[PDB]
DNA sequence: TTTTTTTTTTTTTTTTTTTTTTTTTTTTTTTTTTTTTTTTTTT
DNA sequence: AAAAAAAAAAAAAAAAAAAAAAAAAAAAAAAAAAAAAAAAAAA
């Protein structure tokens, strides 16, 4: 019975990971496939921009190229069998404007289903949020309270001085 | 999306004089250096989604920008 | 001097022959993901001389173009850059890969590998001490490095490492002489003892021996004294200069006046066997270990480091790819404005990066564009920046 | 932050005033800014909600809270060398301004360890028991600190009983006993920097010797350690010296304090643990971890190290003069240093 | 399931905080100034419900405490408070404390 | 159905003894490189 | 007739790996105190 638990659940996973990534970058595929059986390894075969020639491998990447294949896998292992909650830290900081709407949205229509923390310090990620927070670090020692959509969006890019 | 605000603007700026090369230097003539800065990376980011070829001769001289194939038109 | 332009043909994702720009004083190359920009870092990292483990890519055979797809575009590889220092010279030096092996040239002459590397520190570039090249990720690493490798560090740019394997051969040799002087004492004792409870040739055997023993022992002993003195005068010299140059650098850098930063070494007698390290307080906070610290003022501190060890031994240029990480805008526009303040007249920076608050205060830019092929094929075009208003 | 104030804090604290009020009056000002300080950004900072909302969240301000501890790295350094004086109330003082400092992390720690330790040998109970608090707490968070300052703190030490007037230095070595490395390292760089080539002052290797016969033992291994190095620089250096005074002097006079000096401190521990000279020549460094882990007994009253090692030094005391006196205890010396080599 | 809320006293730099305005179901993102200390909110959510952070050596423990000003903590406490309305966790209740 | 002393059971705290576990060099192996060695081509 | 380009074998190197000893946090056990709960009696 764990074998064959084992091998739907891979299937699924597989075929959701491959639509996700497919969404996520404008042009591309990526697939899964196992290794030699019993089973030993999981390897990720990537390409885009060609979409036919290339098939890559994993270390010769860009850093915006491997934080969209994390994503890709974590949004796919989500979509399977959702997850109590999601807590993100400074996942954006590699990737670019364009990627960041684009995972900006995927977050906007997969919302419904798990909580989602997550901080940033670029607008686009804040495109699509319920509520907001914010941290004060006065006196030596840290406050945490609610503030308005107004103010997270100027304190994010708005303002560009010393204060 | 600001960039394909830019296109529009681009679209327009083609339009009237039809010689199809928007010169970098005429759209950056009267500008500060962050706008001019964006509008260089703007170039960059349209050129990767093939909807424009840009073209450079010089090590340093004017960049001369002409429709591709998705240019919506 | 400084680095005029590269030269590169069929190296990782740069086909055909084409001539990056002229660097200025302090450039910026920016660029949407996936174009290929930070490996041109590479291309410097590359002509430089590094093990291959570092670019990112296992082999040395996957660097030719489109071999990571799964078919080539020749059997070559040419980089090569042309320094330029007052004196109205101009050095080219290159770095070509044929097959398996790699072959050195300058001014379009073979050369073999040593002579290579003497030219390059004459220059001043310590190539297996890499204190001027940062990778994607390595910033944030070079402030937790374990004491151990920071000690090599400061023994390898310091020239106080070649010099190892004589001071411990003699370190061995003085310690068993000692141990044997010792053994031949207490026979010789135990000798006159037995002797005294009352034989004679035992006795002279081991006097003698006991004698010739402890000659072997003097022999050894100031020598030894020489060479240790050696290393610690030439390691001592480096490590105060770091050490003050960082206190004055971070104090300056941060833009406050209540930070400090300790560079202090264990086992004060010799420095230089054991790990040094370094502890840092926030610009406005209480000490904690280096753990503790946020990234934020990490990536401050590492920068501290870099800047103070590159004060002591200058070093033409800096690579720095992505510092900005994980600053804000406030702190991104301190780093920036420190730069700008220091890149006129003691080294030249070229910086790679995406937030538009570090690459407006440039001066020229480089963008560096893909292109849809067989693999992408990447391409460059540059821009100057000053003509232009505040 | 004032050039004036600067000054005038910068010349009372040194220059060697007439004046004792000054001073203490000095570190007093110091010390109730300190502590109104802490008292006020603590009690201000528990009813944060009344002006909570009424303050940035781009702004997050330094210059109110950076500012006290600017102030300390200004006047510091002067503070430290005020743990040298004759008087008492300035030592004490100056130590209530140091703890109130490091207990709010303001400096950093181990830039006044060295100090903190000389400050672990005055009479008065009161002074070393705060002292010796702090340097615990200042180990228990940060492992490495104390073994980078360990000989430094015994120069300061000496030099603080030269200014005033078991073992002194006990509580350093029960705080840096536990590791094997940290432990042997230490005693290595004492034994072997002080006493076989160093002209150090022949008080200081006096005081040594007294510490290193004095401290607290809880095992075997060390005194057998201490031994072995003894031994062995005992062997060379006294051979050497002993045979070229036989092939042939002031500097003999020297060189032999400092070898008599390390002779008799041997002489004291083999009497106080009683162990066969067989069983320490049998011992080698880094023989085994775990074979010599028993408990040193030790004889009742045996402590006469003291009483000896003063009788040899008043043999001496830096006494060289054109008289036949001294002429004749040299003598009597050099027969006693063929008797001691002679030991058995 | 569903966060409602956290409480944290004396932790890592939350000397006492008291409760904040429930979070939401869909995406709560907290902004802040670089160093103020959001990443230690993520410490506390993670060092409650996971197990691997308490692994550490007891110089950690002991320097795993707001160490300020006045006084010196000894006993510091994180709690969660979350809703299992739809009886994803099994003991029934209406808001689940740990 | 609910209160009380006495007894009974649980559980909680704090030391001492055993136990897995992390580290700490030391040694071995394996792949990469590269220099020399071997092998046709051509001016 | 002899310089040149190109694959192959031997040697240095470096990273995965097998091994061993000092250390250290943790689990198990044992004794004592405490705290809740059952039992006869009772209001
Ligand atoms: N040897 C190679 N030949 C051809 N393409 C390659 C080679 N190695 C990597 N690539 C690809 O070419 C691009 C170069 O990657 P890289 O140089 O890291 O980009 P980048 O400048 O880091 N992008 P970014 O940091 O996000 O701005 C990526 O798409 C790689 O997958
Ligand atoms: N145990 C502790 N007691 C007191 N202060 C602490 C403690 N641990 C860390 N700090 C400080 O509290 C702050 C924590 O920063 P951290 O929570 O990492 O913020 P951050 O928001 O992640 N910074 P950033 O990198 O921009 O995201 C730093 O100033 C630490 O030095
Ligand atoms: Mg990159
Ligand atoms: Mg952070």
């Amino acid at each position: 019975r764990k074998y064959e638990a084992i091998q739907l659940t891979f299937k699924q996973v597989s075929k959701n990971f491959s639509e996700v990534f497919q969404k996520l970058v404008p042009g591309g595929k990526a697939t899964l496939v196992m290794k030699k059986g019993q089973f030993t390894g999981v390897g990720i075969r990537v390409s885009f921009t060609g979409k036919q020639g290339e098939m890559r491998e994993m270390q010769q990447l860009s850093g915006g190229q491997k934080s969209l294949v994390a994503l890709a896998l974590i949004f796919a292992i989500q979509k399977c069998d959702p997850a109590p909650f999601y807590l993100f830290d400074q996942i954006d900081q590699a990737l670019d404007a364009q990627h960041r709407k684009a995972v900006s949205d995927m977050i906007m229509e997969l919302a419904v289903h798990a909580q989602f923390i997550t901080t940033t310090f670029r607008p686009e990620l804040l495109e699509s949020a319920d509520k907001f927070y914010g941290v004060k670090f006065r006196n030596k020692v840290s406050h945490i309270d609610v503030i308005t959509a107004e103010m997270a969006k100027d304190f994010v890019e708005d303002d560009t001085t010393h204060g | 999306k600001r960039t394909q605000q830019m296109l529009h603007g681009l679209q327009r700026a083609l339009a009237k004089t039809g010689a199809e090369s928007i010169s970098l230097l005429e759209l950056c003539r009267n500008t500060n250096r962050k706008q001019a800065a964006a509008k260089f990376y703007s170039f960059l980011v349209l050129k990767k989604q093939q909807a424009i070829e840009l073209t450079q001769e010089e090590p340093y001289s004017d960049i001369i920008a002409t429709p591709g194939p998705r240019f919506h038109i | 001097g400084f680095l005029k332009l590269i030269e590169i043909e069929n190296f990782k994702s740069y086909k055909g022959r084409q001539i990056i720009g002229p660097f200025q004083r302090f450039t910026a190359i920016i660029g949407p993901n996936g174009s290929g920009k930070s490996n041109l870092m590479d291309a410097i990292s590359f002509v430089l001389g590094e093990k291959t483990s570092n670019l990112r890519v296992k082999t040395l055979r996957d660097l030719i173009h489109g071999a990571p797809v799964g078919k080539p575009a020749a059997n070559r590889a040419f980089v090569s850059m042309v320094y330029s220092e007052e004196g109205a010279e101009d050095r080219t030096f290159a770095r070509v890969i044929v097959g398996g092996s790699s072959e050195y040239k300058i001014n379009n002459k073979v050369v073999q590998l040593h002579e290579y590397s003497e030219e390059l520190e004459k220059l001043g570039i310590l190539i297996k001490a890499r204190n001027f090249l940062v990778f994607q990720g390595a910033v944030e690493s070079i402030a937790m490095k374990n004491p151990k490798e920071r000690t090599a560090l400061f023994e390898e740019i310091s020239r106080s490492g070649e010099l190892a394997q004589e001071y411990d051969k003699r370190k061995k040799e003085m310690v068993k002489a000692e141990e044997d002087t010792q053994f031949n004492y207490h026979r010789k004792k135990n000798i006159a003892a037995e002797r005294k409870e009352a034989v004679r040739d035992k006795f002279q055997e081991t006097s003698d021996e006991f004698e010739a023993a402890r000659k072997r022992a003097k022999k050894a002993k100031q020598a030894f004294e020489q060479i240790k003195k050696e290393r610690f005068d030439r390691f001592n010299a480096c490590f105060e200069s770091v050490a003050t140059n960082i206190d004055e650098i971070y104090k300056a850098l941060s833009r406050n006046s209540s930070a400090q930063a300790f560079l202090g070494p264990e086992n004060p007698e010799e420095p230089y066997l054991d790990g040094i390290n370094y502890n840092c307080v926030a610009p406005g906070k209480r000490f904690r270990p280096m753990d503790n610290l946020s990234g934020g003022e990490k990536t401050v501190a590492a920068l501290a480091l870099l800047f103070a060890i590159h004060s002591y031994k200058p070093a033409p240029f800096f690579v720095l790819d992505q510092i900005d990480a994980a600053l804000d805008n406030t702190n991104i526009g301190k780093v920036a404005n420190y730069i700008k303040e220091q890149s006129t007249c003691n080294f030249q920076a070229i910086v790679i990066s995406l937030k538009e608050e570090f690459y407006t205060k440039a001066e020229s830019l480089i963008g560096v564009y893909p292109e849809q092929g067989d693999c992408v094929i990447s391409k460059v075009l540059t821009f100057d920046l000053t003509k232009y208003p505040d | 932050f004032e050039q004036e104030v600067k000054n005038l804090y910068n010349n009372i604290l040194s220059d060697k005033n007439s004046s004792v009020n000054l001073k203490i009056q000095v570190l007093k000002n110091l010390q109730t800014y300190l502590q109104e300080e802490d008292t006020r950004m603590q009690q201000a900072d528990r009813d944060w909600k009344k002006v909570a909302k009424q303050e940035d969240l781009k702004e997050m301000g330094d210059v109110s809270s950076g500012m006290s501890s600017s102030i300390m790295q200004l006047y510091l350094k002067q503070v430290l060398e005020a743990f040298f004086h004759t008087q008492s109330s300035v030592r004490h003082f100056a130590l209530n301004v140091i703890a109130l400092t490091l207990n709010q992390g303001l400096i950093h720690p181990v830039q006044c360890v060295p100090y903190l330790i000389a400050m672990g040998t005055d009479p008065e109970p009161a002074m070393r028991n705060k002292a010796d608090q702090q340097l615990v707490e200042i180990d228990k968070k940060y492992a490495g600190f104390i073994h980078m300052k360990a000989v430094a703190g015994m120069k300061m030490s000496y030099q603080v009983q030269q200014a005033i007037n078991s073992a002194l230095c006990s509580h350093l070595y029960s705080m840096i006993r536990g590791n094997r490395q940290h432990r042997r390292a230490f005693l290595i760089s004492l034994l072997n920097l002080f006493d076989d080539t160093a002209k150090t002052d022949v008080t200081m290797l006096l005081y040594i010797a007294d510490n290193l016969a004095c401290f607290p033992y809880q095992t075997q291994e060390e005194p057998l350690f201490i031994m072995h190095h003894i031994d062995i620089t005992l062997s060379v250096s006294g051979s050497n010296l002993l045979q070229s005074f036989k092939e042939s002097l002031i500097e003999f006079a020297n060189v032999s304090q400092g070898i008599l000096l390390l002779l008799m401190l041997k002489q004291h521990l083999k009497n106080l643990c009683g162990f066969s000279d067989s069983k320490i020549q049998k011992y080698s460094p880094s023989e085994s971890a775990k074979v010599y882990d028993k408990a040193i007994n030790r004889k009742t009253g045996v402590h006469f190290h003291p009483k000896q090692t003063l009788d040899f030094l008043r043999s001496d005391m830096a006494n060289s003069k054109i008289t036949e006196e001294v002429k004749r205890s040299i003598v009597k010396q050099y027969l006693d240093f063929k008797l001691l080599m002679e030991h058995l | 399931m569903y966060i409602k809320q956290v409480i944290i006293q004396g932790f890592r730099s939350y000397r006492d905080q008291t409760i904040v305005d429930p979070f939401s179901s869909k995406h709560n993102v907290i902004v802040g100034r670089n160093g103020s200390g959001k990443s230690n909110f993520f410490y506390a959510i993670q060092f409650v419900l996971s197990d691997e952070f308490s692994h550490l050596r007891p110089e950690q423990r002991l320097a795993l405490l707001h160490e300020g000003t006045g006084p010196r903590v000894i006993s510091a406490f994180v709690e969660i408070i979350f809703d299992n309305s739809d009886n994803r966790l099994p003991i029934d209740k209406e808001e689940v404390s740990l």
